[PDB]
């Protein structure tokens, strides 16, 4: 199982970024996918959930209305549109096959 | 250990003629050897209690499980995995008897134990979440319900196969929650998802050649034991929607798969 995060960077409060997550070694379209984060001195936190399709999406209370999870099953990529950014969101972002990042990659750094 | 596996084997076949005496006798034999307050007595009691439950002897089942719980707390510790297992059996028993309020703390205690011991991402922790969520759902406490079901589904998908029966079980349970709430479209999605990975297991990725029963159902309209229920569910939903040609398709496909919701508890 391979999961590679990208799409991070530095932005100003209210700014936007899009996280990408390339997958291989498993039937991606047969899995639900999860987005997690980790602030410096804090513990790993669940951010978003997406079904095998796009019909069922879930978000952490704080990111609701600002973040949007999507996926391209043909490209085997997961996405997280991060609009109207706040410094609370400034953390390390990982994609996983569950909450608390199982099979997570090296992640992507998100600065506000 | 062998004796336990044989009792489990007859109980699987529903052959309770053999299952019960053997159990009663092992219990008798074990009490003589080590007394009543012993882990092995609790093991045989737990097995027997589950045979009684399948026979719809709910009062007798509740008694044995409490007796078995008492022993395990006494001999193994208050926060032992075996204790969690017995609580999960009582909670399931109360829930299937509609005593959801009584079941709820048992289920929560088991969950706290299971997390501590097995780790927060163990399939047994997931099993428990599914029972807690379904127990809370029956009390209208939908707030946490959707969260627990998704946490459990996450565990069962990463730690187990995406074609593991628990994945489809948890999905039907969350679909039932959506149904209670009036979220018919969100439930329709989960039924379709279950039926898609089921088809793709038999005849690969969905293209214009290999389309699932529901795509054929929607076409007609315009013009595993965990899957047979999903077929009865989506068939019931299409019927609820007034989409009768699509309903009949799945209803006939359910009868074929066998040779409205059902609360799937995981033990």
């Amino acid at each position: 199982v391979q999961l590679q995060e990208s799409g991070g960077g530095l932005v100003q409060p209210g700014g936007s970024l899009r996280l990408s997550c390339a997958a291989s070694g498993f039937a991606f379209s047969s899995y639900w996918m999860y987005w997690v984060r980790q602030a410096p001195e804090k513990g790993l936190e669940w951010v978003s959930t997406i079904n095998t399709g796009g019909g069922i999406t879930y978000y952490k209370d704080s990111v609701k209305g600002r973040f949007t999870v999507s996926r391209d099953n043909a490209k085997n990529t997961l996405y997280l549109q991060m609009n109207s950014l706040k410094p609370e969101d400034a953390a390390q972002y990982y994609c996983a096959t569950d909450m608390s990042g199982t099979y997570r990659g090296q992640g992507t750094q998100v600065t506000v | 250990r062998t004796l336990h596996n044989l009792v489990i084997q007859y109980a699987s076949q529903g052959r309770y003629e053999v299952a019960v005496p053997l159990c009663k006798q092992a219990l008798e034999d074990l009490e003589k050897t080590s007394g009543h307050d012993h882990p092995d007595v609790a093991t045989m009691l737990n097995i027997l209690a589950l045979v009684y439950r399948d026979q719809n002897k709910y009062k007798d089942a509740a008694n044995l499980l409490n007796d078995a719980l008492a022993i395990r707390e006494k001999t193994l510790g208050r926060d032992h995995p075996a204790v969690a297992a017995t609580l999960n059996n009582l909670a399931v028993l109360y829930g299937k008897r509609g005593k959801y309020k009584e079941a709820e703390p048992l289920c929560k205690r088991a969950l706290e134990i299971r997390e501590k011991v097995l780790g927060k991402d163990h399939p047994d922790v997931a099993k428990q979440l599914n029972n807690l969520a379904l127990l809370c759902q029956n009390q209208g406490k939908y707030e946490e319900v959707e969260y627990y079901y998704q946490r459990a589904l996450g565990i069962y998908q990463t730690k187990l196969g995406p074609d593991d029966p628990n994945v489809a079980k948890t999905k039907n349970n969350l679909a039932s929650c959506y149904l209670k709430q009036g979220k018919f479209k969100q439930a329709e999605t989960l039924y379709k998802e279950i039926l898609t990975r089921a088809h793709e297991r038999e005849f690969g990725s969905v293209d214009d050649e290999n389309k699932p029963i529901w795509m054929h159902a929607e076409e007609r309209e315009e013009c595993s034991p965990t899957v047979t229920t999903t077929l009865k569910n989506l068939g019931a939903l299409y019927r609820r929607q007034g989409k009768f040609e699509a309903a009949e398709t799945l209803e006939e496909a359910a009868m074929r798969s066998r040779k409205p919701t059902e609360d799937i508890y995981l033990e």
